[PDB]
Order: C-alpha cells, then structure tokens, then sequence
C-alpha cells in the first residue's frame, strides 16, 4: 500500500537559472558575513544544517528528511541536539525573504550544497521539487545521532539512512569544517585546522596525530591532540573499526576519490525520502562564485 | 605604496583566527601546519630552514614584499598553483591591509 | 675570403638512443643542482651557452658557429661578453667525460634545447654532426652583439646570423628566462617573475609594464617597471621599431605562434654554418624527463 510518497514538484514556473540566483545569493553572503564564529564564517553551519534536516529521515516509513522543511517548525527548531543551527536559519531568512517562492527543505538543502562549493569542495548535483508540509508531519526529537557513541552504532545508525560504510566514512568528512562549540553540544574544539576549506583533512587528522581521551569542561570525553584538535567517540570510532578504518586510509591518501564519493553520498543524504518524477529535469551542477568571476 | 596601511590592533584579531592555527609569528618560532613567518618581509618564496615545502612554492621564487603578499592572501591556489595552503581568501582589502601592518611589526 | 665548409658527420655509430641518454643526464642535473642563482637554476645559463657559441657565426665568410665546438678554448672561453657563462662550461663537462663520444658543439647546443624543453618550452628539433675544430678556427672577440643598442642594430647583427624580423623578436623570448646580473653584463634584474619557465612572459612584460629609463650602478641604462623587472635596451628597441613591434603584440597575444616560431628559429641559430649530407639522419625530437616518468 505503501509509506508517505513524497513526490518533488518544481516550484511553479522556476528552472536552473532561478536556483542559480538561490546559489548566488547564498554564496555572496558566505563572502559578505566572514566575521561569523571567529572568521569562520557561516559555511559550516550551512553544511550541519542541509545534515540535521535531511539526517531526520527513518527508511523505514518515510518520515523526516528534507522533503517537509519541517525545521521551521518549534518542535525541530528547539531540539537540543541542533544548537547551533538558529544561526543557519537567520542567515537563510533574509534569502527566503529575497526569494518568497523556494520551499524550506529546498533552500536548506541548497545552502548545504553552495558552502561546500563556496569552500573549495567537490561540486554537489543537486534537485529541486521539495514541498513544504504541514504541521502534523513534524519528526519528533532524538532521530539525530548521539556522538557519545562507537563504531556499532555509527554503522547501525546510519542504516536507517540508507548509507553503506564508504558513505558514513564520506559523509564524515565534513568534520573537516568548523568546530564543536561547548554552548551548543558539550563538545570543544575544532577536527582540524582548516576550517572553512573543505580537504581530506579529517581523514589525515585521525591518522596522523597522537589522539588522547580527556574530559573537556562540560565533562563529557572527547580525543584529544597536542596540536589541539578534537575528535568525538563516533569520529575516533571510524579508526577503531577495522572496516571504517581501511576506508579512512584510502580517502586520506586520495582526496579525489573523497570528492567523488561525498558528492553522491551528500547528494543522496539531500535527497533521502524524496520521489522525483521522470519528466523532472536532470540534477543542476551550479556554477560557483570564482566561475563567475568573483 | 599600492597597498595602504591599517590597525596593527585588528590585524592581530584577523591573525589570530585565521592564521595562527597553522603559523606563528615570533623568533625561532615553530614550524606547525605552515612555517615560521619571522622575517618573510624582504625574503623570497620557500627559503624557511627546517620545512618540506611543495616544488609549486619554490619555483615560484618572489620576494615578499606588502604588495605581492595581498595579491597572495586573497586567493593561495590561484597566484601559486599547487601549493599545499589550506586558505579561503580575504576577500576584503581592509582585512589584508590591516593584515600586513601587522605582520610587518611582528615580523620584523 | 672563400668560404669554409663545415660538413655535419654523425659520431660513430651513434643513433636517436645514445643523445636521448645525454640529453637525460642534462635533465637530470638541472633538476638536481636547482639551487644555483635563487633557484632559477642551470637551465637560462644552458640557453644563453648555445645562443652565444652560436651568435659567434658570420655567413660572409662561414666563420665560426656551433660547429667547432671552439668555446672551450681560451680566447672565446675569456671573451668579455661571455662573463656568466663559465657555469655553464663547469656544468656540462662532467656529463662530456660520462659520454666522451660527444661533441663539444654538439653537447652545447643540445643543453640548450634541453633547458628550453625541461622548462616547459617547445619541443625542438635537434641534429647531432657538428665536429671539434682546433684553436685557431676560434672566432675573434666582439662577435656578439651590444646590448646598450637600438632597433638599427639589431636587424644588422642578426642579418649576420640570416635571421629575418620573425626569427629575431621570437629568439629573443628566450629573455623570459633568468636574469641579467650587474658582475656579468652590467646590467642587473630578471625580465620576468617565471624565471625557470619558458612562457612569453617577455613580450607580454614588454608591452603591459611601466618602464622608465634609469641608470644601474654599473652606470649603464636599462629600462626598468615599478613591479621590478627590466628590459635592455636591445629588448626596448624591440617596441620601438614599428615592424618588430607588430611581431611582439603578436606573441604576446599568442603562446603557440610564438613556440612555433622560437623552435624554428632556435633550431636554425643552432645549426647556422653546417652543411648536412643527404645522407645524415632526420632531426631528433627528444622526450622530457616528465615523458619519461621521472
Ligand atoms: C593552515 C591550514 C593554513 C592557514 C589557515 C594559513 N596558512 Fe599560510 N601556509 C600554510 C602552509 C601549509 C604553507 C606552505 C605552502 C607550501 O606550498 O609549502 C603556508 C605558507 C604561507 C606563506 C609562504 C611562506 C614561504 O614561502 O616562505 C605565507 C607568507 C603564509 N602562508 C601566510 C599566511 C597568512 C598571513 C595567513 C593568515 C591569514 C595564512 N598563511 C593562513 C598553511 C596555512
Ligand atoms: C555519527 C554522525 C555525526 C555526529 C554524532 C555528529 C555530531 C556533531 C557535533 C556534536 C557537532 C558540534 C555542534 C556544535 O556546534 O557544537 C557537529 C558539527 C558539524 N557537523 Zn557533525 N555529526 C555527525 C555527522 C555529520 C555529517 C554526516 C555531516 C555532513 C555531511 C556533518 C557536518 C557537520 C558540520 C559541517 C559541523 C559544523 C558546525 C559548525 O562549525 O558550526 N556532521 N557534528
Ligand atoms: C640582441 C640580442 C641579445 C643581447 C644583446 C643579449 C644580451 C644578454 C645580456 C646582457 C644578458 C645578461 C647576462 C648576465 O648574466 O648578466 C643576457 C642573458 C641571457 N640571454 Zn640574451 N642577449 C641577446 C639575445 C639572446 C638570444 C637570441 C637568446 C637565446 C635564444 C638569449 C638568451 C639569454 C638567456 C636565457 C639569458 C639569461 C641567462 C641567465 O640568467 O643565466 N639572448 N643576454
């Protein structure tokens, strides 16, 4: 009979060059508001929020994901495992301002796609058609993932979204933007030092440093190096697996397969739960800001 | 010159969040993720004893000069193809100019 | 006073395998000694050696040239227009006594196509033939051409060397390489910032710098842009002439019609005075260590 089809409807009347205007406006923004968390700007809460919207979904009934663009809804702003994110929304606002007709889950999910490209990363294939549900539709709080966690749960989890241990392994390297703020998850510090440059640094970081378990001041373990990054349980996790870790090697050693591999695993992630149609057009490639010139 | 000159007070800021994390700027100083960046003013690219720098670095060859330097710092891959600096971009010329005032005194 | 013939005869039993070999160890060592001059390494002073040994030619007479290999000798070797080239000599000797079968004309001229091709340039076509002349067929000091000159001048000179407009503006883009220094020439400064490249860096400094007439602490005058480069007056004569002005616009337009044209004319500066039998084999166009692996 069948779970929840949610089936993508272009907005109305819009094509590629609309969403590259989305794009633009994202982009030179990112550019424009550099002062943000320390001058890292807001590239890294764009990518965790196009994560925690879409890290939402349950394969098994079709429930959350990007589809809905439920965030702007109390119940899944106010979860507290996305602190941090407010921000993500208050940057997006005066953009959906700026273009009234773009769905939640669309301009969510394109800021993830536009900071990754806007920080030197891979090019991210994207598709329109999300529609925004009511508020019923709404997931409840703890479908996020715990990052006081180890490799079984890591893997477990992320079969709820579909994703196999080479993806799990690409998705996390997007660990290697921005950092883990004490106010937020309980967690301090940054996975390395270039923070808003997306590279294969994560996988590097792991392997190269000397990692020591310490309590940080909200009292919770995280790894440690004497060069002062960080690596949460479920981060230090992808080494302590013999099958994570062979993968971790791979991507370490070649940041172009990491490229390739986290520009499907991203897109499927954006994409997890949504029907696209047959006479929908091809995924749009977006041109980034240094193509064009600036 | 070409270039202005700003707040050695905010360049401090820019350095400290932006580059710090990989450089450090006093005598004798460590070689982190980058190099040490005492007297980079008036000598050329890639001539830091004790560091494995990238062939793309070297055989560039440019002296570090103010003027040079924020044609660098505004995009790393695009005037040195090849070079292993993990660097967004000041965009903005307050934010290098301010940069540089700084650098010259703490580098110098 | 009835000129001298200088017949091209192959070195015994020597084929395309056994000048692949030198020109190797050529390439090997100027990737090896990169030190020398700032690191802009052996590789300009390479180019410089076989245009000089060359530019000694006069076609009135078929004095002098490649051929000989006469350079070795005192009285060219302390020739003062020959100042910076010693390193040059002190480079390619230990590689003349690891193949002592090769020619000195033949050894020189071939470190000059590859420090052209080993630095990014063309490729160019080289023919092996030229025969060791004894001391006295050495050519008289003041062969080669002043620097401190006009456009006049440097059509006369390079009629010697039955070099036509095209032939000279495209010779003299080997000036993108190195540098002059003040010991040397009396002039001092690169004419570009890509030293160890061959490009047309030259002809497009030539045309888009600032240059003013100074005096260096040689007392000599040279022309020199606020970004620190500087030109010779020979090399300014080169957009004050109306015909060789329309020929630089051209190569510094196009990279490709200039590579095409400095091969020809490179090749044909190298071999100015021999005269090779049908007979003699087809020019040699040798791969780079990079082609090769390496
Ligand atoms: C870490 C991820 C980096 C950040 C952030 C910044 N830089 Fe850096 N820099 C880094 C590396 C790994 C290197 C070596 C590059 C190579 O090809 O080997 C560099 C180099 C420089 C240099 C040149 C040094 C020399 O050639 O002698 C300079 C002048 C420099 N970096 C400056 C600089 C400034 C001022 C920054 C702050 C905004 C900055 N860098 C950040 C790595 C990283
Ligand atoms: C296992 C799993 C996991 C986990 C647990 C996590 C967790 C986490 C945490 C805790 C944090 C912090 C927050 C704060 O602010 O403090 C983060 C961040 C984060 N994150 Zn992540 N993650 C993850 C995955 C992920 C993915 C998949 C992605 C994508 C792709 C991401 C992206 C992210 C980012 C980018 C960030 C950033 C933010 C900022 O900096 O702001 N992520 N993260
Ligand atoms: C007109 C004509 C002419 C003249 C005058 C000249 C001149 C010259 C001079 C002066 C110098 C300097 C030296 C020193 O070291 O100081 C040079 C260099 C020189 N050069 Zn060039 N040239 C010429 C031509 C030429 C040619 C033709 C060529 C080839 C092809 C050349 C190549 C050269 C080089 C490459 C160099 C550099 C070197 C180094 O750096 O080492 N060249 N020269």
């Amino acid at each position: 009979t069948t779970p929840l089809v949610h089936v993508a409807s272009v907005e109305k009347g819009r094509s590629y060059e609309d969403f590259q205007k989305v794009y633009n406006a994202i982009a030179l923004k990112l550019r424009e508001d550099d002062e943000y968390d320390n001058y890292i700007g807001y590239g890294p809460v764009l990518v965790r929020l196009a994560w925690h919207i879409s890290g939402t979904w349950d394969k098994h009934d079709n429930t959350g994901g990007s589809y809905g663009g439920t965030y702007r809804f109390k119940k899944e702003f106010n979860d507290p495992s996305n602190a941090g994110l407010q921000n993500g929304f208050k940057f997006l606002e005066p953009i959906h301002k700026e273009f009234p007709w773009i769905s939640s889950g669309d301009l969510f999910s394109l800021g993830g796609v536009t900071a990754v490209q806007e920080m030197q990363g891979p090019k991210i294939p994207w598709r329109c058609g999300r529609v925004d549900t009511p508020e019923d539709t709404t997931p409840d709080n703890g479908r996020l993932p715990d990052a006081d966690k180890d490799a079984g749960y890591v893997r477990t989890f992320f079969q709820r979204l579909n994703m196999n241990d080479r993806e799990v392994v690409a998705l996390m390297g997007a660990h290697a933007l921005g950092k883990t703020h004490l106010k937020n998850s309980g967690y301090e510090g940054p996975w390395g030092a270039a923070n808003n440059v997306f590279t294969n640094e994560f996988y590097l970081n792991l392997l190269n440093e000397d990692w020591k378990l310490e309590k940080n001041d909200a009292n919770n373990e995280q790894w440690d190096s004497k060069s002062g990054y960080m690596m949460l349980p479920t981060d230090y996790s992808l080494i302590q697996d013999p099958k994570y870790l062979s993968i971790v090697k791979e991507y370490a050693n070649d940041q172009d397969k990491f490229f390739k591999d986290f520009s499907k695993a991203f897109e499927k992630l954006l994409e997890n739960g949504i029907t696209f149609p047959k006479d929908a057009p091809s995924p749009f490639i977006f041109k980034t800001l240094e193509e064009q010139g600036l | 010159t070409e270039f202005k000159a700003g707040s050695a007070k905010k360049g401090a800021t820019l350095f400290k969040t932006r580059c710090l994390q990989c450089h450090t700027v006093e005598k004798g100083g460590p070689h982190k993720v980058g190099p040490n960046l005492h007297g980079i003013f008036g000598r050329h690219s890639g001539q830091a004893e004790g560091y494995s720098y990238t062939d793309a670095n070297i055989k560039k060859n440019v002296l570090w000069d103010e003027n040079n330097m924020s044609e660098y710092l505004t995009n790393p891959k695009k005037y040195i193809p090849g070079t292993k600096m993990a660097f967004g971009g000041l965009k903005k010329e307050k934010d290098r100019n301010d940069l540089i005032t700084y650098l010259k005194k703490a580098s110098e």
